[PDB]
């Protein structure tokens, strides 16, 4: 009974056509990953940092350790070409199976074959499909471990000497560390799982998730839902979609904050500096400049009475002054050599800042993630000249938007699933209006 | 008003000799300045040391005087502090340091002249806005 | 049945676009106001009135083109094409800003024509004329912003210019110079506009989620017949819902729809009044008690004092380019600036 | 059996004819160089 | 402050537990038409 | 009939004058906490060092404010995004100086309002209604999340979240324009179309239905008494309303399906306000409004100002004055 | 539910419609183009070309500053470009 504008809802109970809708749509994702990567490569100039060039996929490949060497410099673009081509090619096969199943194949599957066929209300069949996909995801997570440990490693921004591709020989398995992240507060200085700052924890957490997903996949193949679950949930295709919509929404918000704060699995070398990073780099820049001119940055009182260059955080740590006081939770490979037990060390500052640190701070201050929609870099009052918007802003904003609409979609489809399941999603029965059989409130 | 040869005529050296850039050179230098320099010197200021700008009068007072094509081309190969007392290739883009500043790698001798020319022409067009900062935006 | 009635007959024939006697006023004036805006934004500069480019021809985009106001030196001239300023010369007329008065004045008679059309069609069809009444609020806003405001000031120059970013500038001018956010008549208009949008959304959603099931399709739109006598949604269930969610609810569908007229219409009427005050610089700019305390006590600070520093910023930084006819020359050293910036 | 020229006909072309003209004028503008 | 922190921890846990268990107590069935 | 099932039966009861529900179980306390703290702070809270520079801003009535200037002031910049509950302060005195109450209020409020949304789903299910009123309310809810949570997260401090007060709101929106050019951002422009259009369509709908009320009363009575709560017949003639509005414009610009009309009424402002909430939420990550500063230049290279350059001049005055003591370095990067 | 004019959908799917309008539509577009490509738009409306906002060594706006001498003021600025 659906209109053309809700036309895909006509697929709910056509398992064979719905399968083609999904596989064709997976062809589109793979196509984009392939075409986008080749577009980025055709446009790539290796002399410029990736983050001046509008690149979001090449940084994901570099981060996996392909095509880069010490300091993030691109050494070989061929792995980029390969990743693009293979994805591009594979979308043709997904395209082929998707259109075949949507147009030509059996409209429904449950007559053609009892294994591929499914009823949404079949809780056993449904948990088995879930179990298969869990196992798949577990394999996926273990492929990242395979790459880090046995096939060349990953890019490590924290490596000695400016960052480098490093093999991960001792992943963290201690569950107090791995699961300790899940229990960290999301507020400032803690940052939940976004605070993961080394590849050992990254790789070990994926060992864990791969095992847990395979464990759980086998569990759901072998069981059916307990009655407490049977009574808490709505068991319908739209209900299942709504559960996934909330999940992806949650995941999108998390990813938004990941690319905005994390400079470990989003190296600043490739993605540009974080907001916090750039703001810290500015204070560093003028600390360096003024001290070279003779200023004693430790003892310089600023207008407010707080230190002009340096001050204390609320728990005592020596931190950069000015408005960047808010960003003192920032940690970065260019800054950490200056940190002592009490925060920034005045003796290291006076004596041990290196040109590469001066360069890096200057670079990151001038590539802060601020810019206009038409890609003029800088604060909104800046004149045209610099064509730049940080990859971090592009990735953060887009995924905030998608996460928001998917929470809307969740609410839409969860409420409709509930109401369709109880039988009043098309409206109120005039002859059996519930409120007319209730007592009035007053 | 237009981009006449008089505004495209700038000092070549300190002896007083002049060179007359072309419109092609001026526009190519503007694009190269944006490519390699504007992230710090948008509008003729210096975001990481605002006490030093690209105003002609400031360049004139640098040691090595830099208000001419030559001084600028030399600055792009071997930058010094404003009094010329120390070389700063390792914290300032230059051909001498194109290993650590890779955008300087693919710049040719003629590109240097074009960048130098744009820097010398632009205050003649924009006046005080060049190197003046936000007061004049 | 003479010529007047025969013409009445023809003006009021049922055709795809109803004309009527109000059509004689409405159609030329609406077409000329609209065509003047499109002509000026495509082709005409503001170089001689404002020192600004303002047309597609000059390099502007949809957000920055405008038909800008005349030069302050024109005062409140009507700027007739045949008047003493342009003296019949079309080109000079455009360069002196004559298309601004052209659009404003034809717009004003256009709005009159539109409201007369609302009266005319309501009388012919046999309905009460509340849509015409409600349209009084758009009219009040237009005449108070586009005519009264500049007539109490020095010239048309300070009316809004007809463009997207030109209007954005007008908003910011009112903050820095009139402190218009602090004005209670604006605050009432803000509550009227935001109040209307809430009412709009909440009523539409409520109807759509209290529908009776009157068809079998999953598209509930088909189950409505415009000639059916029965309500299409349950006021009773809607009332219970909101009584239990919010505490109170509508119970009278006539009051409900009257209230939806009343709220945004009253809001706009209120903001118009405040703008009439700003025509005379009769602002709600300061709280005296605040200023007395702050002058005496340098440790007293509020969001009120903080916002006046921002105003002072806006004034000194925008005035020389926004009022070029005043030849404001502010040396660097006199501009108000906080530390570093 | 319809009329061709109507009050509707006029209102349409009163708008549509200047539109196409202005669109051509604005298209040309994208090729103006300073 | 520790007394307070403790109190609040206990109050929140209590209300969160009420919430989770409330919705696990056959909430789909609490509607006016089809209860199951 | 055991103790627990009776509590469950009262929680979800449709007979309660105010519906509680499982969402209400979280909503009622968090809203009471935020409300009580707000009222007390607005009246009597001492001055707060919002920007971390030991320059406290007086927000409350007893410290020299009126209704218009009063606010509960955002928490200190020194705190940034750190969690600052009462039990983390050495004393209430310290908690009050650093803006502790703001955090307590905005967190309890965002929670309770989120549960308010779900409460709207929940009672719709208990009543046999369709479920999407809560979707309409997610547009305002998302707008409050944007100004109290998302914008602080992206700029790194709750001191840049929106203050809880009239004049503090204006301060927030002036500073926002200077730093993001929100007026030149298309998602804010869609918000204006959403709220201007929603005010329009509110007045239109209200005037069209009021215009076509069926005569049921005398001229001495309010017309409103011609409708009786729960009558089955519609109270106005929609075909007359269509006949008027279709002639005011033309036939096909007028609805004659009341279902599509009211869906349109619901969708226009909801979608417009989703976009403006997404505007704030994405400017939180500094993807700012269009920048056409110096975009037009003449044959020689002179800048030719447009209205956007004039906008920029005003934005500069706001930039250079805001938080006038709180910047030591020449770029205000957050 | 109609007032007697021919339905739009019937007109625009008609061969005669498209025989006429495949000429009129591109001709008007071309007309509008020529209005700009020839320069006429500048002279008609009085809009500065990119080389005639300022005189060569001039950075002052030619602002009208007189109400009844405005016409002549503009003309005086324009002659200062020759
Ligand atoms: C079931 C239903 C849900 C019930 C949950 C109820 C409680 C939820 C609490 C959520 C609110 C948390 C706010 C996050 C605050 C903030 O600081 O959030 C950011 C944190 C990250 O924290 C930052 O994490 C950083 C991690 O980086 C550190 O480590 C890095 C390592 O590379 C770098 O070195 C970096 O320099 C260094 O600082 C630092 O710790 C910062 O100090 C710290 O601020 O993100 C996070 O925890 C990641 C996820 C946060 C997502 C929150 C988004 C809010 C979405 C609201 C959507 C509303 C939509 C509208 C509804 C209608
Ligand atoms: C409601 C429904 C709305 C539907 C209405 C439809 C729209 C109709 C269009 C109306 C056209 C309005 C024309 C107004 C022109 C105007 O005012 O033009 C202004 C002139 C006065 O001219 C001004 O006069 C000023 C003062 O001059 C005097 O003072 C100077 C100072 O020394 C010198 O001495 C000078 O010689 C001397 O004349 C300056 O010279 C200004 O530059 C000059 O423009 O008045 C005159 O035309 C007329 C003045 C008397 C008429 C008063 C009626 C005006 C209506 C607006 C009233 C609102 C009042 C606003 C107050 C808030
Ligand atoms: C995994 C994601 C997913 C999936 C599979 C579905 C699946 C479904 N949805 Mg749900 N939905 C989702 C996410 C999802 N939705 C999200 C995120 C939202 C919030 C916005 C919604 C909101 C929503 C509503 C409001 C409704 C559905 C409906 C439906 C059903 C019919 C859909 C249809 O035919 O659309 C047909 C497709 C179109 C009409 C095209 C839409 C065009 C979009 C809006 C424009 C997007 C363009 C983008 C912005 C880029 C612009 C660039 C330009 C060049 C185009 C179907 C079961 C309907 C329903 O309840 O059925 C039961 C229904 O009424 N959905
Ligand atoms: C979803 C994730 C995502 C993200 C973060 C980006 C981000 C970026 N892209 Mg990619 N892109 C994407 C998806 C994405 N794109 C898709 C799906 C396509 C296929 C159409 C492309 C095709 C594409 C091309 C062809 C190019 C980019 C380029 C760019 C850069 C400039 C963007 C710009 O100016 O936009 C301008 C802003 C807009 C267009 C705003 C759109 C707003 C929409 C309509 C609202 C959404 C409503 C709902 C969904 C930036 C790094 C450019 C670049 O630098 O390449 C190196 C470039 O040339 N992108
Ligand atoms: C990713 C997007 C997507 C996908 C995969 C689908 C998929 C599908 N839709 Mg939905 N739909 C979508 C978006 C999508 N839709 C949108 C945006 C709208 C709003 C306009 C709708 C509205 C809609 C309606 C109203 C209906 C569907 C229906 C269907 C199904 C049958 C369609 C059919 O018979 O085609 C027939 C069409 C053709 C034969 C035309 C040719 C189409 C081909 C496949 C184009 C692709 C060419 C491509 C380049 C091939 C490459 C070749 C290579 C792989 C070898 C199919 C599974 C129908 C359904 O549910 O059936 C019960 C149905 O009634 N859809
Ligand atoms: C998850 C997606 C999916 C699912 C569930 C199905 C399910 C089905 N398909 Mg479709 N199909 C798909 C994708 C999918 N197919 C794709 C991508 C293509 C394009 C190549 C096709 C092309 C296709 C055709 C042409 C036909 C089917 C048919 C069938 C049915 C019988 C399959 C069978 O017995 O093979 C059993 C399994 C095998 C014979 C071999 C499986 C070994 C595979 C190839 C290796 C594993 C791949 C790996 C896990 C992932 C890819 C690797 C990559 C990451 C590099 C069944 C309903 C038949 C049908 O419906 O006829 C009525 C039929 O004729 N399918
Ligand atoms: C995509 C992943 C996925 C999905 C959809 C499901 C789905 C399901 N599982 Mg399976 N499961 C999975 C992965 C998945 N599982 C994996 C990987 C494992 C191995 C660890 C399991 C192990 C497992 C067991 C052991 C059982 C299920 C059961 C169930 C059913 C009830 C779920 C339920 O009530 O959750 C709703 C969640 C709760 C009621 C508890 C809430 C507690 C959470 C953690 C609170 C945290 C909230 C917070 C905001 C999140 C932040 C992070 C947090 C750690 C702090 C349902 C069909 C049950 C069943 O019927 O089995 C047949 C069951 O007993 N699952
Ligand atoms: C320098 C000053 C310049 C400005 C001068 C302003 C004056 C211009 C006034 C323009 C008036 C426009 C009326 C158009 C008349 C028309 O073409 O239709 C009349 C023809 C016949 O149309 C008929 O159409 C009729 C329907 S209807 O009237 O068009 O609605 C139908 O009844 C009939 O059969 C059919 O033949
Ligand atoms: C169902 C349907 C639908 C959908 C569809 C789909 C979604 C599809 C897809 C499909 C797909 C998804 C496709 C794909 C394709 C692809 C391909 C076909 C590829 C190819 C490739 C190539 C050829 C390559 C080449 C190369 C190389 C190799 C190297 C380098 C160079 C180059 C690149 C050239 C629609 C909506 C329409 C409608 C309804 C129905
Ligand atoms: C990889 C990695 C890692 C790790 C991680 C992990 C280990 C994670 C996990 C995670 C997890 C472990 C998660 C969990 C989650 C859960 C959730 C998400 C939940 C949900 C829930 C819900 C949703 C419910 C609901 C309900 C209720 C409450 C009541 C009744 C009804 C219902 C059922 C509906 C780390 C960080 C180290 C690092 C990096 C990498
Ligand atoms: C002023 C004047 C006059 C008049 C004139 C006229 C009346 C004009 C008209 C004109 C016109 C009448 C014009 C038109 C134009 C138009 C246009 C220019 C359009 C455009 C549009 C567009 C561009 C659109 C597009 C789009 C988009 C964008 C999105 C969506 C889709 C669419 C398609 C909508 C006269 C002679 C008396 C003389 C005096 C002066
Ligand atoms: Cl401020
Ligand atoms: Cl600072
Ligand atoms: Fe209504």
């Amino acid at each position: 009974g659906f209109a053309w504008w809700a036309g895909n809802a006509r697929l709910i109970n056509l398992s064979g056509k719905l399968l083609g809708a999904h596989v064709a749509h997976a062809g589109l994702i793979v196509f984009w990953a392939g075409a986008m990567t080749l577009f980025e490569l055709a446009h790539f100039i290796p002399e410029k940092p990736m983050y001046e060039q509008g690149l979001i996929l090449i940084p994901h490949i570099a981060t996996l350790g392909w095509g880069v060497g010490p300091g993030g410099e691109v050494v070989d673009t061929f792995p980029f070409f390969v990743v693009g081509v293979v994805h591009l090619i594979s979308s043709a096969v997904l395209g082929f199976g998707g259109v075949y199943h949507a147009i030509r194949g059996p409209e429904t599957l449950e007559e053609y074959s009892s294994f591929f066929g499914y009823d949404w209300k079949d809780k056993n069949k449904m948990t088995t499909i879930l179990g298969f996909h869990l196992i798949v995801l577990g394999i996926g997570a273990l492929l990242l471990v395979a790459k880090a440990m046995f096939f060349g490693g990953l890019y490590d921004t924290w490596a000695p000497g400016g960052g480098d591709v490093r093999v991960i020989t001792n992943p963290t398995l201690d569950p107090r560390v791995i699961f300790g992240y899940l229990l960290k507060s999301p507020f400032g200085g803690e940052g939940w799982i976004v605070s993961v700052n080394n590849l050992e924890d990254v790789v070990g957490g994926h060992i864990w998730i791969g095992l847990i997903c395979i464990a759980g996949g086998i569990w759901h193949i072998l069981t059916t839902p307990f009655g407490w679950a049977r009574r808490a949930f709505i068991w319908s295709g739209e209900a299942y979609l709504s559960y996934s919509l909330g999940a992806l929404s949650m995941m999108g918000f998390i990813a938004t904050c990941f690319v905005w704060f994390n400079n470990t699995v989003y190296p600043s070398e490739f993605y540009g500096p974080t907001g916090p990073e750039a703001s810290q780099a500015q204070a560093m820049t003028f600390l360096i400049r003024d001290q070279k001119l003779g200023a004693n940055v430790g003892s310089a009182q600023g207008p407010t009475g707080l230190g002009k260059y340096l001050m204390r955080s609320p728990t005592g740590e020596i931190i950069f002054g000015g408005e960047t006081m808010r960003f003192w939770d920032f940690r970065g490979p260019w800054l950490e050599p200056l940190r002592g037990p009490n925060g920034l060390d005045l003796n290291k500052i006076k004596n041990d800042i290196q040109p590469w640190q001066e360069r890096r701070a200057a670079e990151y201050m001038t590539h802060a993630p601020l810019g206009s929609l038409n890609s003029v870099g800088g604060v909104a009052t800046e004149i045209n000249s610099v064509n730049f918007v940080s990859p971090r802003s592009w990735l953060a904003t887009s995924h905030f938007v998608l996460a928001f609409f998917f929470l809307v979609g969740h609410l839409w489809h969860a409420g409709r699933a509930r109401a369709a399941a109880a039988g009043f999603e098309k409206g109120i029965d005039r002859e059996s209006e519930p409120v007319l059989s209730m007592p009035s409130l007053d | 008003a237009e981009l006449t040869p008089e505004v495209l005529t700038v000092p070549l050296n300190s002896e007083g000799k002049t060179i007359t850039l072309t419109e092609k050179q001026y526009l190519e230098g503007k694009r190269l300045f944006q490519y390699a320099c504007a992230s710090c010197h948008v509008g003729g200021i210096t975001k990481t040391n605002p006490s030093l700008d690209l105003r002609t009068e400031t360049l004139a007072l640098a040691t090595p005087p830099r208000d001419n094509i030559e001084g600028l081309v030399d600055y792009m190969k071997n930058p010094t502090t404003y009094d010329g007392e120390q070389e700063i290739a390792e914290v300032h883009p230059s051909l001498r340091s194109a290993d650590i500043f890779p955008k300087m790698r693919n710049l040719t001798e003629k590109d240097l002249v074009a960048i130098a020319g744009h820097i010398l022409v632009e205050p003649k067009i924009l006046g005080d806005k060049w190197g003046g900062g936000k007061v004049y935006y | 049945r003479g010529w007047f009635d025969i013409l009445d007959d023809w003006l009021k024939r049922d055709r795809f676009v109803f004309v009527g006697w109000s059509g004689i006023l409405l159609f030329p004036c609406a077409y000329l106001a609209l065509g003047g805006w499109l002509t000026g934004t495509t082709f005409v500069t503001s170089w001689y009135t404002h020192g600004l480019a303002s047309s597609y021809l000059e390099g502007c985009n949809f957000l920055t083109v405008a038909v800008s106001t005349p030069a302050n030196s024109m005062g409140h001239s009507l700027l007739l094409l045949w008047g003493p300023e342009a003296q019949g010369d079309f080109t000079r007329w455009c360069q002196l800003g004559g298309l601004w008065t052209f659009i404003a004045l034809h717009g004003a008679f256009g709005l009159i024509g539109f409201m007369l059309r609302q009266f005319e069609i309501a009388r012919l069809v046999g309905v009460r004329p509340y849509n015409a009444i409600a349209f009084s609020a758009p009219i009040a806003v237009f005449v108070s912003v586009f005519l009264i405001y500049p007539l109490g000031q020095s010239s048309w120059f300070f009316a809004p210019s007809f463009g997207v970013a030109a209007i954005f500038r007008f908003l910011l001018f009112f903050q820095g110079f009139h402190n218009w956010t602090l004005n209670p008549f604006h605050m009432m208009g803000v509550a009227g506009v935001l109040g209307g949008a809430l009412l709009c959304a909440i009523h539409g959603a409520t109807v759509e989620n209290t529908l009776f099931q009157d068809g079998e399709g999953a598209s509930t739109f088909r189950a409505f017949n415009p000639t059916q006598a029965e309500e299409t949604y349950s006021m009773v269930t809607a009332n219970r819902f909101w009584s239990q969610i919010f505490g109170i609810a509508f119970s009278n569908k006539r009051w409900l729809h009257f209230f939806m007229l009343f709220v945004p219409v009253t809001g706009l009427w209120m903001s118009a009044i405040g703008v009439v005050g700003l025509a005379l610089n009769l602002r709600s700019y300061d709280f005296i008690s605040q200023e007395i305390r702050a002058a005496e006590d340098p440790e007293f600070e509020t969001f009120y004092t903080k916002n006046l520093l921002l105003n002072e910023g806006i004034r000194a930084w925008m005035a020389p380019q926004d009022q070029p006819h005043e030849n404001f020359v502010f040396p660097e050293e006199v501009l108000p600036r906080g530390n570093a910036l | 059996s319809y009329p061709i020229f109507t009050v509707r006909w006029v209102a349409v072309h009163t708008l549509a004819v200047p539109t196409i003209f202005f669109l051509g004028a604005i298209a040309a503008m994208q090729f103006i160089q300073r | 402050m520790e007394t307070l922190k403790i109190t609040v921890y206990i109050v929140v846990t209590f209300f969160v537990l009420l919430f989770v268990f409330g919705f696990l107590s056959g909430d789909p069935a609490r509607n006016p038409k089809r209860k199951d | 009939a055991n103790l627990w099932e009776r509590f469950c039966n009262w929680v979800t009861s449709t007979d309660n004058r105010l519906y509680v529900g499982w969402f209400g179980v979280i909503m009622i306390p968090t809203l009471l906490a935020a409300t009580i703290c707000f009222v007390i702070a607005f009246i009597a809270a001492p001055p707060v060092d919002i920007d971390g520079i030991r320059e406290p801003v007086s927000g409350s009535l007893l410290y020299g404010n009126n209704i218009i200037t009063g606010a509960v002031v955002p928490s200190s910049n020194a705190i940034g995004l750190h969690f600052y509950p009462i039990w983390e302060a050495a004393s209430l005195d310290e908690w009050l100086y650093n803006g502790g109450p703001y955090q307590l209020i905005i967190f309890h409020f965002l929670l309770g309002a989120s549960c308010y949304m779900g409460r709207q789903w929940e009672l719709s299910y208990r009543l046999g209604m369709r479920p999407w009123i809560c979707v309409a309310y997610s547009a305002p809810l998302a707008s409050a999340f944007a100004v109290f949570l998302i914008y602080p997260i992206g700029q790194g401090s709750f001191s840049d979240g929106m203050p809880l007060g009239i004049s503090g709101t204006f301060n927030f929106m002036i500073v926002f324009q200077a730093e993001h050019n929100i007026l030149m951002h298309p998602f804010h422009q869609l918000g204006v179309a959403g709220v201007f259009g929603g005010a329009l369509f509110c007045a239109m709908h209200g005037s069209l239905v009021t215009s076509s009320l069926i005569r049921e009363t005398t001229e001495t009575e309010s017309a409103n008494y011609g409708y009786k709560f729960g009558q089955e017949e519609e109270t106005y003639n929609i075909v007359a309303a269509h006949g008027y509005f279709g002639r005011l414009i033309f036939q096909y610009a007028s609805f004659n399906n009341s279902r599509s009309l009211h869906f349109f009424l619901a969708a226009w402002p909801v979608v417009g306000v989703w976009f403006t909430a997404l505007g704030i939420s994405t400017m939180a990550f500094n993807l700012n409004g269009f920048n056409f500063n110096h975009s037009v230049i003449d044959a020689k290279g002179n800048v030719i100002n447009t209205w956007a350059d004039i906008i920029n001049r005003a934005n500069l005055g706001m930039e250079v004055m805001h938080e006038r003591n709180a910047h030591n370095f020449p770029l205000d990067l957050a | 539910g109609t007032t007697g004019e021919r339905p739009f959908s019937d007109i625009i799917t008609s061969v005669r419609y498209w025989v006429i309008h495949s000429i009129t539509i591109p001709a008007l577009f071309i007309a509008g183009w020529l209005f700009v490509s020839t320069g006429l738009a500048y002279d008609v409306f009085g809009t500065p070309r990119p080389d005639s906002y300022y005189a060569q060594e001039q950075r002052s706006i030619p602002l009208v500053t007189d109400r009844f001498e405005a016409k002549q003021q503009v003309e005086t600025f324009l002659e200062q470009l020759k």
